[PDB]
This record gives structure tokens, C-alpha cells and sequence, in this order.
């Protein structure tokens, strides 16, 4: 599954 | 009395709290309203359906999410491939938090699969075999630190991490976050936060840190990831908590900066945003109210007389409710904001704000605030570091009876 | 070539021309802690990508095989580095490189090695000439994207392109006049351009913000904005801003037009100004509006606040204690 755009990053 | 509600989010003045548009509105105050709308059904959903508001942690549920995500996770985690030692991390210290213990079948196999994603020159890479890299390498050392163990602690090769810290140091007094990265605030911090816990900090490893990160301010008063960049709680937290463990908290004003960071805490929702004009995030319950205990502990020092001494300069009440109300999955686990996914990070930075706001302890003084049933009192966090006061003194203690790398 | 998206693509361990290479497993030790179940495509790649790296093969199928670890996640800075290494290595067309970051930021623009990448490839090339307009394209789908913001600064600072950025940031403030990320770049331009000191300058930047402020008394970025650019020469230097504030209480009224009053007497309580005593009282009165009323969610700023000023500028605050 591709990151969720609706997620936090911090790295 | 009796028409009087316990709760600062449910009483009738707070509806006086939704957010003014001066009937001009842009895309800011539409996605403000939308969340607003969101978070008035989860605070009205007791009175819509004629029950008494219990405010309860589900840690059964968070535990069950935590015990099982150590050892195995789906792949919603791709994404995170690079990042193991942060779910390392996240999740122990969610359990730290929780008062779970670490059983030593995990402790130890924790301690083995860090070691296998430890450098042949020093820090921590995202997973075996990759580069190392400072997020992952504070991440690291912070789960060694929260296992404790002599066996942790041994894992941590010093000379080597010493070494790779002067590899990315710039002439500036800014580190890169890796050989061929970038360079931001946090890289101050997640070096400044090794080196201090293993006690390898030689007299020049931060010239001129501390004065790079005092250029990050900015006209907000808050903290921004490169100079002249926008201030944002990520990266304050990184600036101030890289600052403290410097003993530089003065370079920086801090007026500006307490008064931007609980201008950051939304006065309908409750939690706390990552800057001027966004949403609220759950995450930022660490972030931004972290700040407050540096700040007073930075205050403090200099005299100030005003400082309370029994909270901390934010709503802890308020900051509790969101977080109980809003940022808790039924299944388990903590997230951003109603709307959003659990995820283990959220799940690290919710609990951590929540015990932030339950706690409060300035020397001697100590006062807690538990909103709700008080099995929701979770152990404290360090400001700083963000894991267990305990395990940041055992650890500082361990390491300052090896030499500093070289003498 | 083959797309990871393509309803052809085949795994690499049923390659032909990837037939001489073992995959290396990844090596996650006997009794695993946070191991991720990937999917077939997933480890598949890389545990062909593990092969290359421990080789160090630089070739072309190993460039083509970076695309793919990359497509499966951006945020694998090991494969952003190898990738480096072959660009070079192999003399590899930087402008297409460039073609391909620009797609790759586009469709995942909140990560960190997308845009550290894209700023490698400008400064290889020493050419700024398509990045405002791509940046903007990316601000266009979110305004506020920090990294893109934050690779702009680099931008224009690096190659002087400030020209026509204030003329940028008008336009988004036009667009929507609370995006605090063009508050942030109209400070950033007019400092490292003309500066606040210039008298003419520091006028205009005010008058527009009040009249902002006139617009929308409650967006809250007017007016850190308005602080910002007066707080560090003091306001009190500044007589007019008081009563000019107090004029709005009216009509365009807020908290943020509160603390700021308080923001002023505290300053003019520093710099020792006429009628101590009153400013004190009226800035009391205001703190305790604030913690009580007006800015509850802030009460216990606002009551450290109110006992500050009252520590050190009550009328007994400079009595000995024998008085
Ligand atoms: C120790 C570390 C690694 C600290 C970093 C903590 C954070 C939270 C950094 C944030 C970096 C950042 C500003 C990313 C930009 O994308 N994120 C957002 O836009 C989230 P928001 O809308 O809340 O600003
Ligand atoms: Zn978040």
C-alpha cells in the first residue's frame, strides 16, 4: 500500500 | 452545581468558541468549519443520545494494538519501510506509557534487530542494510534507553556514533539528516538527543548549533525547520528541546516563543495545531504542548516569579478532552483528528500529550489533572527526550561511567 | 519501460535478463519485531534492490530497478542515495531526471526525499529556470505545502530570483488572505529585499495588514504578521498603533485585537511610560477579560501574563519592604 496522503511525516 | 457540566468542551459558553469567518470566506475557514462541524457531533453525541459523558481510555484496546504491531504489522506499512526503528520506538514508548511491561523474549529481540540495523560506521539506518540516518538513530536510541537493559545499552556502538555525528556536522552549525540529505531543525535535535544519553558530546561537536538554531525563529515567535521558513511545532519542539539539552534556551526569545506556542492550542477543539491558520492534530498534543513544560522549566532558571505552580501554561483540561473524545480509535489506537486512521505515531504523540497534561512537576511541587475515570493516568514522559524521566536518568547515569569517545 | 502499475508487470524473479542475479532476502535476524508482511511486488523488488545495492552494480537495469523501489515507497532514502550514484555514474541525462522528479513530487509532494532530490538536480545544473513555476503548480493543489514553500525560499534565495515574488505572494493572499505560509514568504521577501527599517516600507507593510485586519478581524495571521514586523523595535515606539487599535474595538473587535492591546501596554510598562498606573490597571482589566471571557483556552497564559506586569510594574514593585 502507497503512503496515505491524509497521514503525518516527519522523516 | 447540578446544571453545571464537569466537561470545558460540553458547557453552552463553548458554542461561543466556533470559529468567526467575517462572512469571508477562503479555504482556510472552510476546512476550519468542516472540522469544527465534526468535532461538535462527537462533544453533542452524548446529549443526542441521553447519556452521561464517561471519558474512559480504552488501554485494554491500545495494548491489544501495541503487543501485536511489535512483533508483526500489514502492509499499511510499506510506507514505513524505512522507518522501523520509529515503530521500535512508538510503540514501546506507547506502552511505557500505558505501564505495560516489556517482557525480555521482546526486550532482547528488540536489542538484536537494532544492532541489525545499526551502521558498520556509526547510527541507525530505517532497517537492515540501509543507511544510516539521525531520525531513525534518535529513534533507536530512545528504544534502547526505554528497554534499559544492560543488553540494550551495549547494542549502542559509541566511537561510531560519535564519528558519524561529525560526518553530517556543517560548517554552519547544522548537521544533515544523512550523507547526501537534508538539513533541518531536527537534525539538531536528534543529535543533540544521542549524543547527550550516551555521553559522547566532545567540546566542539555543537559549534555553532545552538546559534543555528536560534536563526530558525522567526517573526512568529515559533520555531521554523530552516531559516526563514514558517513556524511549525515539529520543528520548535526540535528547536527548543535541542536548545535545553544545550543549555542555550536563551538564545532564543522566549516571549515570542511561549506566546506563539499557546496562540497554537484551538480554542474550540481543544488540541493544539502545527501552525498559524491549520487543523488540529492529535500528534501536536506532544509537540506543541511539550513545549510548555521547557518553557517553564526555561523560566524557571531565569527567576521568573509568575510562573504557576501547579500547571503548565496551556489548557491541560481541554487537551485531555480532545484527546479522550476525539483522537481514540474503538478498535484501538490513536489518531489525528474524527476522520483520520490510527496509526502507531499518533498513538505515541496522543498518549504522550495526554500524560504532558496530566502532569505537572516543577522541582518538589506536583499536581496531576485526570479528566475522567482515573485508571486514565498514564506514567510521565520526559520533555525533553520523550520517554520515561526514569529511563533518561538510568541511561545518563549508565553512559557517564564510559569516557567520552577518545577522552 | 515496464511501469509498476502495468497490467503486464511481471515480478523481477521472472526476468529474464535479471536471471544471473540472486535476490538478497532482507535480513530481519530469527525472532522478528515490527516486520511489515509486504506484498509480493513489494519484497520482490526489494529484495532484487538489496542485490544491486550489495554489489554495488551500476548499470542501467539497476537505474531502471530504483524507479520501481521508489514507486513503492518515496520515503527509502537508501534508494534516493543509489540512485545519486548511478545518475552520475552512469552520465545520466540530468534534465530527464528532472522530468521524472517533477512527476514523482507531484504525486507525492509532503515527502522529504522528493523535493532534497529535485534541489540536488538544480544544483548539478546550475539552472533555476523551471522551478517558481513548478513550485507554484504544486502550491496551486495545496497552498500550504511546507517543503515546497521551504524549496522556493532555497530558490529564490540562491539565484536571487526576488523580482517578482512579492507580486506571487499578493496574488495567494488575494486567493486566500489566512494562508499563514504567504504571511511567512511576504516577511521573508521584504526582509531580505528592502528590509522593515526602511520608514517607507515598514508604513506600507502596515497599512495593508490593518486594512486586512479591517477585512477579516478574525484571521489570525494579520495579526501575528502586524506584531511581527513591530515587536522587535518595541511598540511603543509607535503612539498612533494604540489609539488607531482602540478605534476598531467597535465594529472589528476580537481576542487578537485584546492581547494585542496588552502586547502594547506591556512595552510601554518596559519602557517606562506616562501614567504608569493606569496602563497597568487597563492591561489587568484586559488579562482578566481574556482568561475569564474573551480567551479562556489561554486562561493560564493570561493570568502568568497579568502577574507579570503586576510583579514588576505595580506601584510597590519598586517599594522596599520596610515601607
Ligand atoms: C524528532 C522529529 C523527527 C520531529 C519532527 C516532528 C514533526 C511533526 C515535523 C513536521 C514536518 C513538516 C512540517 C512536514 C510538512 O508536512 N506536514 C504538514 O503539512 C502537517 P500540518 O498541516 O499540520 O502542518
Ligand atoms: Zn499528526
Amino acid at each position: 500500500k502507497k503512503k496515505s496522503k491524509t497521514k503525518c511525516v516527519i522523516m | 452545581p447540578v446544571w453545571s457540566e464537569p466537561l470545558y468542551s460540553l458547557r453552552p459558553e463553548h458554542a461561543r468558541e466556533r470559529l468567526q469567518d467575517d462572512s469571508v470566506e477562503t479555504v482556510t475557514s472552510i476546512e476550519q468549519a468542516k472540522v469544527e462541524e465534526k468535532i461538535q457531533e462527537v462533544f453533542s453525541s452524548y446529549k443526542f443520545n441521553h447519556l452521561v459523558p464517561r471519558l474512559v481510555l480504552q488501554r485494554e484496546k491500545h495494548f491489544h494494538y501495541l503487543k501485536r504491531g511489535l512483533r508483526q504489522l500489514t502492509d499499511a506499512y510499506e510506507c514505513l519501510d524505512a522507518s522501523r526503528p520509529w515503530l521500535c520506538y512508538w510503540i514501546l514508548h506507547s506502552l511505557e506509557l500505558l505501564d505495560e511491561p516489556i517482557p525480555q523474549i521482546v526486550a532482547t529481540d528488540v536489542c538484536q534487530f537494532l544492532e541489525l540495523c545499526q551502521s558498520p560506521d556509526g547510527g541507525f539506518g530505517g532497517g537492515p542494510g540501509q543507511y544510516p540516518h539521525l531520525a531513525p538513530t534518535y529513534a533507536a536510541v530512545n528504544a534502547l534507553c526505554i528497554i534499559g537493559t544492560e543488553e540494550a545499552y551495549n547494542v549502542i556502538n559509541r566511537e561510531k556514533l560519535l564519528q558519524y555525528l561529525y560526518s553530517l556536522k556543517q560548517p554552519d552549525g547544522s548537521f544533515l539528516m544523512h550523507v547526501g540529505g537534508e538539513v533541518d531543525v531536527r537534525s539538531a535535535y536528534c543529535a543533540a538527543s544521542v549524543a547527550s544519553l550516551t555521553n559522547i558530546i566532545t567540546p566542539d561537536l555543537f559549534e555553532g548549533t545552538a546559534e543555528w538554531i536560534a536563526r530558525c525563529q522567526n517573526w512568529e515567535g515559533g520555531i521554523g525547520g530552516v531559516p526563514g521558513m514558517e513556524a511549525h511545532g515539529g520543528y520548535t519542539f526540535c528547536g527548543l528541546a535541542a536548545l535545553v539539552i544545550l543549555k542555550k534556551e536563551r538564545s532564543l526569545n522566549l516571549k515570542s516563543l511561549l506566546q506563539w506556542v499557546t496562540s497554537r492550542q484551538m480554542r474550540f477543539e481543544g488540541g493544539f495545531q502545527g501552525r498559524c491558520n491549520k487543523l488540529v492534530d492529535g500528534c501536536y498534543s506532544f509537540w506543541q504542548a511539550g513545549l510548555l513544560p521547557l518553557l517553564h522549566r526555561a523560566l524557571h532558571a531565569q527567576g521568573d516569579p509568575a510562573l504557576s505552580m501547579s500547571h503548565w501554561m496551556f489548557h491541560q483540561q481541554a487537551l485531555q478532552e480532545y484527546i479522550l473524545m476525539c483522537c481514540q480509535c474503538p478498535a484501538g489506537g490513536l489518531l489525528d483528528k474524527p476522520g483520520k486512521s490510527r496509526d502507531f505515531y499518533h498513538t505515541c504523540y496522543c498518549l504522550s500529550g495526554l500524560s504532558i497534561a496530566q502532569h505537572f512537576g516543577s522541582g518538589a511541587m506536583l499536581h496531576d489533572v485526570v479528566m475522567g475515570v482515573p485508571e486514565n493516568v498514564l506514567q510521565p514522559t520526559h520533555p525533553v527526550y520523550n520517554i520515561g524521566p526514569d529511563k533518561v536518568i538510568q541511561a545518563t547515569t549508565h553512559f557517564l561511567q564510559k569516557p567520552v569517545p577518545g577522552f | 519501460f515496464l511501469s509498476l502499475d502495468s497490467p503486464t508487470y511481471v515480478l523481477y524473479r521472472d526476468r529474464a535478463e535479471w536471471a544471473d542475479i540472486d535476490p538478497v532476502p532482507q535480513n530481519d535476524g530469527p525472532s522478528p519485531v515490527v516486520q511489515i508482511i509486504y506484498s509480493e511486488k513489494f519484497r520482490d523488488v526489494y529484495d532484487y534492490f538489496r542485490a544491486v545495492l550489495q554489489r554495488d552494480e551500476r548499470s542501467e537495469r539497476a537505474f531502471k530497478l530504483t524507479r520501481d523501489a521508489i514507486e513503492l515507497n518515496a520515503a527509502n532514502y537508501t534508494v534516493w542515495h543509489f540512485r545519486r550514484v548511478l545518475l552520475r555514474s552512469l552520465q545520466k541525462d540530468l534534465q530527464e531526471e528532472m522530468n521524472y522528479i517533477i512527476a514523482i513530487i507531484e504525486e507525492q509532494p509532503k515527502n522529504y526525499q522528493v523535493w532534497h532530490h529535485r534541489r540536488v538536480l538544480v544544483e548539478w545544473l546550475k539552472d533555476p529556470s523551471q522551478e517558481l513555476e513548478f513550485i507554484a503548480d504544486i502550491l496551486n493543489q495545496d497552498a500550504k505545502n511546507y517543503h515546497a514553500w521551504q524549496h522556493r525560499q532555497w530558490v529564490i534565495q540562491e539565484f536571487r530570483l526576488w523580482d517578482n515574488e512579492l507580486q506571487y505572494v499578493d496574488q495567494l493572499l488575494k486567493e486566500d488572505v489566512r494562508n499563514n505560509s504567504v504571511w511567512n514568504q511576504r516577511h521573508f521577501v521584504i526582509s531580505n529585499t528592502t528590509g522593515y527599517s526602511d520608514r517607507a516600507v515598514l508604513e506600507r507593510e502596515v497599512q495593508y495588514t490593518l486594512e486586512m485586519i479591517k477585512l477579516v478581524p478574525h484571521n489570525e495571521s494579520a495579526w501575528n504578521y502586524l506584531k511581527g514586523i513591530l515587536q522587535d523595535r518595541g511598540l511603543s515606539r509607535y503612539p498612533n498603533l494604540l489609539n488607531q487599535l482602540l478605534d476598531l474595538q467597535p465594529s472589528h473587535s476580537s481576542p487578537y485585537l485584546i492581547a494585542f492591546l496588552v502586547d502594547i501596554y506591556e512595552d510601554m510598562l518596559e519602557n517606562q511610560c506616562d501614567n504608569k498606573e493606569d496602563i497597568l490597571n487597563k492591561a489587568l482589566e484586559l488579562c482578566e477579560i481574556l482568561a475569564k471571557e474573551k480567551d479562556t483556552i489561554r486562561k493560564e497564559y493570561w493570568r502568568y501574563i497579568g502577574r507579570s506586569l503586576q510583579s514588576k510594574h505595580s506601584r510597590e514593585s519598586d517599594i522596599p519592604a520596610s515601607v
